[PDB]
RNA sequence: CGAUGUCGGCUCGUCGCAUCCUGGGGCUGAAGAAGGUCCCAAGGGUUGGGCUGUUCGCCCAUUAAAGCGGCACGCGAGCUGGGUUCAGAACGUCGUGAGACAGUUCGGUCUCUAUCCGCCACGGGCGCAGGAGGCUUGAGGGGGGCUCUUCCUAGUACGAGAGGACCGGAAGGGACGCACCUCUGGUUUCCCAGCUGUCCCUCCAGGGGCAUAAGCUGGGUAGCCAUGUGCGGAAGGGAUAACCGCUGAAAGCAUCUAAGCGGGAAGCCCGCCCCAAGAUGAGGCCUCCCACGGCAGCCGGUAAGGACCCGGGAAGACCACCCGGUGGAUGGGCCGGGGGUGUAAGCGCCGCGAGGCGUUGAGCCGACCGGUCCCAAUCGUCCGAGGUCU
RNA sequence: GAAUGCCGGCAUGAGUAACGAUAAAGAGGGUGAGAAUCCCUCUCGCCGUAAGCCCAAGGGUUCCUACGCAAUGGUCGUCAG
RNA sequence: CGUGAGGGAAAGGUGAAAAGAACCCCGGGAGGGGAGUGAAAUAGAGCCUGAAACCGUGGGCUUACAAGCAGUCACGGCCCC
């Protein structure tokens, strides 16, 4: 069973699953959009929405908390002085994901964009 | 293996 | 529907706000209205407090003590109505929130771990001085 | 186990009322309210990459 | 929660030290003892010239146990060991003290006497 | 005979006579009188009840006109309680007093899919001595050529739970009118969310 | 004999009754209690261990009882492999010997994929004269069916005493079953903290990886759970079995019977719970659409409606089912609460230092209870009646 | 018309088992008719008394570069022994 | 294939003549459609003839209350000559 249970297990263990998000988030701050597979992406929001809103409240604390997840001091530094400021008055939802009409020729797979918001 | 032996 | 505000309201009958603030580590005594035979009387259970299980209404707190060479563990609901009082007996300091590893401690070896709480002791000592 | 063996070879009446089973589906398309182009709902259109009325992506 | 195999404590001063658990006496397949039941039990530690020895089948009665026992206050209360108290077949301790506390539940159940020999009802 | 459509909302244990009493607190009313099977009618008694509003621009032109009839604002349920003729239009918990007993019809929590062990507590097999990838199957399910073949209703894996469910003769603990709440001591079928009907119990 | 695997165990049942217990009886060398024997009765129940490969049996401690047999000595394409039943080795014994022994001893390869029937679950199709959305009747199935102890009656009836009831009433258990998570107790693969070694970021401080598919350790919400909680077996009605009658001839008496009528089992029927109109015998009620256009038919556009697609779900293998789709709180975010962890970082002060103290129940923080359109359920497409014959 | 006959062809099982170590992947850019699978970059993970390096056997052009993708490669292929 | 002695296959046919299909079209190619050759092109090189199993497309009749070694006897319905 699986009742009430929160998060895909995307066929990953424990850290190869926190490696695979900590990528992803650190390739959307880098680009602003990515394409992954839907379930990817959807999972992808969460993660990415909580260090961007970390990055809103912008002391040292958050800094070093986001800093567990992105380790890049460049791209922090990129995420707290030119991203999170277009989200000041933004309450939650900096992240959109849209799906794509194509599947991946190799496999079938269903691909989505995601993206930061405006 | 080989044959259930039946002895 | 709120389920969740539901059930509160229906606790809200049997909300205890008496009973005093205490922590694992705490020695507390119980005041506990028990039944014998035709009589029912109040006896006190006085102990460490090792254990607080937190669930609103539903939290209950789990009390030890060593009585004439055996350990004695005792769950109080936190809201029950035959509690009668709890008194703060002592302030410990744990760094923790449960403390079962103390059933494995000499009694010299628990009275190192869980020293008094000074902080608290003095909160305690400031506040009663009322007027 | 002692590996279990098909006793009969099956009919070809009963090996294709199995596939009844088997015809895809087409698939679901609606037009771009943009160029008219059919394309899957809720997908962003790969003809003109517009999706809920603003352009989403270069296609 | 007692069971065959099951090593118990002696709360008195009989002799014995240790028993073990072989029968639950309620009913005809009960699975598990708690306090106020009566176990048949062989005698595995004695002290020397008590009045039972090691290899004696006795009957006692279960009057602490590990195992938290649940109370209709919505309360419980559990023990360091499991412990009881030998009994002949008139539910009276075959010794004349009582070591240790003892449940409540043992005074419902009518084992008065070990009730007031006990140091601590709990 | 009397009936009312409810809702699980979750438990609790209150306290009485120095007691805990688990309860499992259930919003039940109120049920709207939607139509009245009769002998002349229909071939038996009972009534069709109500149960929680729903937006009138979601009820299909069918459903609207049978709502009409009755003079009813649309509802999201309708159930039958049987052999049931209340005298007004609207059943509320006050059908029930504390002291009685009922019965309580819930869809149990379900189990999908479900293992032999898991189903209908099957032994499984040993977990060491040889056993082999049989740790958890359900051993013979026949004899030999005769019968040659598995019996009817034979106890095997498979979807368990989502099914109904009756628990019978629960004392009611509360009623609380002013909020359409019913305190029932003990279990009660399916999630915190489901739909239950409670009915005066048939035990004696 | 171009193979029907062979003991026992484990698992899973199911059946017979020549009945072990529980229910109903008659007779008794039946005072009572307790037994004996036979009759009716298969609904349910029929324990845990020591020994042996054992079946059986004996023993221990209980029990209402610890039944006997069938199902290929039920069940090895379900498991085991102790025994038996190859090849090694040895003992006793037999044989000059090679070798031999339902004699003993130690060891000894048990085969991933289910086509058909059958079984458990779940769909797709078409059917149920118009087509729909709901709500139902219950033919017929299935589940269940156990029992003990104490107290009252009453230390009464009975009995010299020992002892000790019927009937009726009350309380509390055991095992089993269904559901549940408030409590008790588990789990809780990253929810928090602490710790070692190493490498790294960025030197300090602070962190990250790896040490398992959690490095280790102390805890742990929701969910799933039992050891935990609630509830069930009925009651009641009916027809009976053995057995006991009332009235009553044949047969002036007698006779439960030949006419007629009672009483009477844990069993039988109904009653309780669950499925159920593919019940093709395709049922019933409430509501909605409606006579469209062209040679019981026909092909196009619609109708009430439905599906597709999408956001999801204590629903779920897929499918199904249920909720929502901007006139929206469905998921994600955000916020508040619950909950877990147990006082973050940084700074300040004390110490030579390991550390300590304060800010501070801080910081972090999955699922739980809610709020909020910030993000995403955009935009739409396709099926879908005109109702046969007396 | 049969010889568990012989040689070959084609069925069934079945869109089923499997696709060969549970060291692990993600994204951006490029190339191309076509890209999860080729090239480049960054992130991540694995070996490190080796899963690194050098000899000897054995193998015998598999080496380097250009042009290729029918087949071989357990998928794909623009890559390649 | 086997260390080796040794074992030991399968595989024939365009047409009279290459006249072996310029060129155009779809396609990366393969392949096909036209044009063209030829008495003949389901003689187009995967080439004479081209059986059978086996697979598919289209049509006639038939089939979702039914019990079967699958046929046979009879009658009726529909379709065809
Ligand atoms: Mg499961
Ligand atoms: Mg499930
Ligand atoms: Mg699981
Ligand atoms: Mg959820
Ligand atoms: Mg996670
Ligand atoms: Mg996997
Ligand atoms: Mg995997
Ligand atoms: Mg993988
Ligand atoms: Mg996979
Ligand atoms: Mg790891
Ligand atoms: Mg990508
Ligand atoms: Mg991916
Ligand atoms: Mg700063
Ligand atoms: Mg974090
Ligand atoms: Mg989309
Ligand atoms: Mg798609
Ligand atoms: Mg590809
Ligand atoms: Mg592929
Ligand atoms: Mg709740
Ligand atoms: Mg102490
Ligand atoms: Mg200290
Ligand atoms: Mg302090
Ligand atoms: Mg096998
Ligand atoms: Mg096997
Ligand atoms: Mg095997
Ligand atoms: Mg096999
Ligand atoms: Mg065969
Ligand atoms: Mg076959
Ligand atoms: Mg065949
Ligand atoms: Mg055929
Ligand atoms: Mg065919
Ligand atoms: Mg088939
Ligand atoms: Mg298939
Ligand atoms: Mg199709
Ligand atoms: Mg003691
Ligand atoms: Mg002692
Ligand atoms: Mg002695
Ligand atoms: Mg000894
Ligand atoms: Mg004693
Ligand atoms: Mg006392
Ligand atoms: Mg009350
Ligand atoms: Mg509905
Ligand atoms: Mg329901
Ligand atoms: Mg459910
Ligand atoms: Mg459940
Ligand atoms: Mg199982
Ligand atoms: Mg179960
Ligand atoms: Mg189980
Ligand atoms: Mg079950
Ligand atoms: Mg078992
Ligand atoms: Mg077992
Ligand atoms: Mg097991
Ligand atoms: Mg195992
Ligand atoms: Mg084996
Ligand atoms: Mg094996
Ligand atoms: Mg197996
Ligand atoms: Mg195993
Ligand atoms: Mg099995
Ligand atoms: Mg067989
Ligand atoms: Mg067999
Ligand atoms: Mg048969
Ligand atoms: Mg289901
Ligand atoms: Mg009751
Ligand atoms: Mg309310
Ligand atoms: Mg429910
Ligand atoms: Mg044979
Ligand atoms: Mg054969
Ligand atoms: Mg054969
Ligand atoms: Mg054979
Ligand atoms: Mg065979
Ligand atoms: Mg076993
Ligand atoms: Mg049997
Ligand atoms: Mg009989
Ligand atoms: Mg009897
Ligand atoms: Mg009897
Ligand atoms: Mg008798
Ligand atoms: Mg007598
Ligand atoms: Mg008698
Ligand atoms: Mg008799
Ligand atoms: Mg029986
Ligand atoms: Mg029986
Ligand atoms: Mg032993
Ligand atoms: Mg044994
Ligand atoms: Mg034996
Ligand atoms: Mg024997
Ligand atoms: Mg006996
Ligand atoms: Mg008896
Ligand atoms: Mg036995
Ligand atoms: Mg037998
Ligand atoms: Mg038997
Ligand atoms: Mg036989
Ligand atoms: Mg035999
Ligand atoms: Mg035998
Ligand atoms: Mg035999
Ligand atoms: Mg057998
Ligand atoms: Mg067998
Ligand atoms: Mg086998
Ligand atoms: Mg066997
Ligand atoms: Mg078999
Ligand atoms: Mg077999
Ligand atoms: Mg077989
Ligand atoms: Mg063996
Ligand atoms: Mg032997
Ligand atoms: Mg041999
Ligand atoms: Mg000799
Ligand atoms: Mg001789
Ligand atoms: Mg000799
Ligand atoms: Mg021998
Ligand atoms: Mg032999
Ligand atoms: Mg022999
Ligand atoms: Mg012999
Ligand atoms: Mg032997
Ligand atoms: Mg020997
Ligand atoms: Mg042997
Ligand atoms: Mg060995
Ligand atoms: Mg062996
Ligand atoms: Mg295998
Ligand atoms: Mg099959
Ligand atoms: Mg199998
Ligand atoms: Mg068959
Ligand atoms: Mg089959
Ligand atoms: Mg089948
Ligand atoms: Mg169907
Ligand atoms: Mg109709
Ligand atoms: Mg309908
Ligand atoms: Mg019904
Ligand atoms: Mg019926
Ligand atoms: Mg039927
Ligand atoms: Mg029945
Ligand atoms: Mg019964
Ligand atoms: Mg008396
Ligand atoms: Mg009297
Ligand atoms: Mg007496
Ligand atoms: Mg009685
Ligand atoms: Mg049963
Ligand atoms: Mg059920
Ligand atoms: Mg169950
Ligand atoms: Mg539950
Ligand atoms: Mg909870
Ligand atoms: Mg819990
Ligand atoms: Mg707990
Ligand atoms: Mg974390
Ligand atoms: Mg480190
Ligand atoms: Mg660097
Ligand atoms: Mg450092
Ligand atoms: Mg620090
Ligand atoms: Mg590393
Ligand atoms: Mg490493
Ligand atoms: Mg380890
Ligand atoms: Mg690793
Ligand atoms: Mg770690
Ligand atoms: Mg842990
Ligand atoms: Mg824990
Ligand atoms: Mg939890
Ligand atoms: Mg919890
Ligand atoms: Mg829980
Ligand atoms: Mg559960
Ligand atoms: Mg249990
Ligand atoms: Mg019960
Ligand atoms: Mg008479
Ligand atoms: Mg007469
Ligand atoms: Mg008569
Ligand atoms: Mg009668
Ligand atoms: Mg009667
Ligand atoms: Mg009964
Ligand atoms: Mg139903
Ligand atoms: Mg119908
Ligand atoms: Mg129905
Ligand atoms: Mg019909
Ligand atoms: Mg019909
Ligand atoms: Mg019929
Ligand atoms: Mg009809
Ligand atoms: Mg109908
Ligand atoms: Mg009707
Ligand atoms: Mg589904
Ligand atoms: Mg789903
Ligand atoms: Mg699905
Ligand atoms: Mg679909
Ligand atoms: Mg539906
Ligand atoms: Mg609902
Ligand atoms: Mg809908
Ligand atoms: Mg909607
Ligand atoms: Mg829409
Ligand atoms: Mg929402
Ligand atoms: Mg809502
Ligand atoms: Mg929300
Ligand atoms: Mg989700
Ligand atoms: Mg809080
Ligand atoms: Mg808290
Ligand atoms: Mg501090
Ligand atoms: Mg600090
Ligand atoms: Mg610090
Ligand atoms: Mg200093
Ligand atoms: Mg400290
Ligand atoms: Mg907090
Ligand atoms: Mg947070
Ligand atoms: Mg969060
Ligand atoms: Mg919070
Ligand atoms: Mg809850
Ligand atoms: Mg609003
Ligand atoms: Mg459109
Ligand atoms: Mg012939
Ligand atoms: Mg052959
Ligand atoms: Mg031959
Ligand atoms: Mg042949
Ligand atoms: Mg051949
Ligand atoms: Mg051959
Ligand atoms: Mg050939
Ligand atoms: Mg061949
Ligand atoms: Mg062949
Ligand atoms: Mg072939
Ligand atoms: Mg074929
Ligand atoms: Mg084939
Ligand atoms: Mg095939
Ligand atoms: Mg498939
Ligand atoms: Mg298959
Ligand atoms: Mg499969
Ligand atoms: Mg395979
Ligand atoms: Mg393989
Ligand atoms: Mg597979
Ligand atoms: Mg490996
Ligand atoms: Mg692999
Ligand atoms: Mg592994
Ligand atoms: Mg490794
Ligand atoms: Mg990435
Ligand atoms: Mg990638
Ligand atoms: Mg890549
Ligand atoms: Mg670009
Ligand atoms: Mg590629
Ligand atoms: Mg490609
Ligand atoms: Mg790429
Ligand atoms: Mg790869
Ligand atoms: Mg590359
Ligand atoms: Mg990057
Ligand atoms: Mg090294
Ligand atoms: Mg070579
Ligand atoms: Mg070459
Ligand atoms: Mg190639
Ligand atoms: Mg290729
Ligand atoms: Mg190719
Ligand atoms: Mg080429
Ligand atoms: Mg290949
Ligand atoms: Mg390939
Ligand atoms: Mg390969
Ligand atoms: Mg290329
Ligand atoms: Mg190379
Ligand atoms: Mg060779
Ligand atoms: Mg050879
Ligand atoms: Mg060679
Ligand atoms: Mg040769
Ligand atoms: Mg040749
Ligand atoms: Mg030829
Ligand atoms: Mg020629
Ligand atoms: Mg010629
Ligand atoms: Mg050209
Ligand atoms: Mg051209
Ligand atoms: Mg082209
Ligand atoms: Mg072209
Ligand atoms: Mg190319
Ligand atoms: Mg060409
Ligand atoms: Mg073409
Ligand atoms: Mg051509
Ligand atoms: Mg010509
Ligand atoms: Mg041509
Ligand atoms: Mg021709
Ligand atoms: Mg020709
Ligand atoms: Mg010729
Ligand atoms: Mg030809
Ligand atoms: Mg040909
Ligand atoms: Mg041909
Ligand atoms: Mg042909
Ligand atoms: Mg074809
Ligand atoms: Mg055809
Ligand atoms: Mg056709
Ligand atoms: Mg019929
Ligand atoms: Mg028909
Ligand atoms: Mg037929
Ligand atoms: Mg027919
Ligand atoms: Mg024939
Ligand atoms: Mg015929
Ligand atoms: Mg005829
Ligand atoms: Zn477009």
């Amino acid at each position: 069973m699986r009742h009430l249970k929160s998060g895909r297990k995307l066929n990953r263990h424990s850290s190869h699953r926190l490696a695979l998000y900590r990528n992803q988030a650190k390739s959307l701050l880098t680009h602003g959009r990515i394409t992954t597979t839907v379930p990817k992406a959807k999972e992808l929001r969460g993660f990415v929405d909580h260090l961007i809103h970390l990055a809103k409240r912008g002391d040292l604390h958050a800094r070093r908390l986001v800093l567990r997840d992105l380790q890049d001091v460049k791209l922090v530094r990129k995420l707290f002085d030119e991203i999170a400021p277009r989200y000041r008055d933004r309450q939650g939802g900096y992240t959109r994901v849209l799906k794509l009409a194509e599947r991946r020729r190799g496999d079938g797979a269903p691909l989505a964009l995601v993206e930061l918001v405006e | 293996m080989t044959h259930s032996m039946r002895c | 529907m709120n389920r969740g505000a539901l059930i509160k309201l229906v606790e809200s009958r049997y909300v205890r706000t008496d009973l005093p603030e205490f922590r694992p580590g705490d020695t507390v005594r119980v005041s506990y209205k028990v039944k014998e035979g035709n009589r029912t009387r109040i006896q006190d259970f006085e102990g460490i407090v090792i254990r607080i299980r937190r669930n609103g209404f539903n939290t209950t707190f789990t009390v030890r003590k060593v009585s004439y060479g055996v350990g004695v563990e005792r769950i109080f609901p936190l809201h029950s109505p035959l509690i009668q009082k709890i008194d703060i007996v002592q302030r410990g300091r744990a760094r923790r929130a449960k403390l079962y590893f103390i059933r494995n401690l000499s009694d010299r070896e628990i009275r190192r771990k869980l020293r008094a709480d000074r902080k608290r002791i003095d909160q305690d000592r400031a506040a009663e001085r009322a007027a | 186990a002692k590996h279990p063996v098909p006793k009969k070879k099956t009919s070809k009446a009963r090996r294709d009322a199995r596939r009844s089973h088997h015809a895809l589906t087409p698939p679901t398309l609606v037009p771009c309210p943009e160029c008219k182009a059919m394309k899957p709902p809720h997908t962003v259109c790969p003809e003109c990459g517009y999706y809920a009325g603003r352009k989403v992506l270069e296609v | 929660m007692i069971q065959p195999q099951t090593y118990l404590e002696v709360a008195d001063n009989t002799g014995a030290r240790k028993i073990m658990c072989i029968r639950v006496l309620k009913g005809s397949n009960a699975k598990y003892a708690t306090v106020g039941d009566v176990i048949v039990a062989s005698v595995k530690e004695a002290i020397p010239r008590g009045a039972v020895k090691e290899g004696d089948v006795v009957k006692a009665v279960v009057v602490r146990t590990k195992k938290e026992i649940k109370r209709p206050d919505g309360s419980a209360i559990r023990f360091d060991d499991n412990a009881a108290v030998i009994i002949n077949n008139q539910l009276e301790p075959r010794g004349t003290r009582v070591f240790g506390p003892v449940a409540r539940e043992l005074r419902e159940k009518g084992f008065m006497k070990i009730v007031s020999l006990a140091p601590e009802v709990l | 005979m009397k009936g009312i459509l409810g809702v699980k909302v979750g438990m609790t244990r209150i306290f009485r006579d120095d007691r805990a009493v688990p309860v499992t607190v259930i919003l039940a009313g109120p049920c709207p009188v939607v139509q009245r099977r009769t002998p002349e009618k229909d071939g038996y008694t009972a009534v069709q009840l109500g149960f929680l509003p729903q937006n009138p621009k979601r009820v299909n032109r069918p459903l609207k006109g049978h709502f009409a009839k009755a003079g009813v604002e649309p509802v999201r349920i309708l159930r039958e309680i049987r052999d049931f003729n209340p005298e007004g239009d609207t059943v509320t918990v006050e059908i029930f007093k504390p002291g009685e007993r009922v019965d309580v019809t819930g869809t149990s929590k379900g189990r999908g899919f479900a293992g032999v062990m898991k189903r209908w507590n099957f032994a499984g097999g040993p977990d060491s001595h040889g056993a082999h990838k049989i740790h958890r199957h359900p051993g013979s399910i026949g004899n030999r050529k005769t019968p040659g073949r598995v019996y009817k209703g034979k106890k095997m894996a498979g979807h368990y739970g989502a099914e109904r469910v009756t628990v019978m003769n629960l004392e009611v603990v509360d009623v609380i009118p002013e909020e359409n709440l019913l305190l029932v001591k003990g279990a009660v079928p399916g999630p915190n969310g489901g739909l239950v009907i409670v009915r005066e119990t048939k035990k004696a």
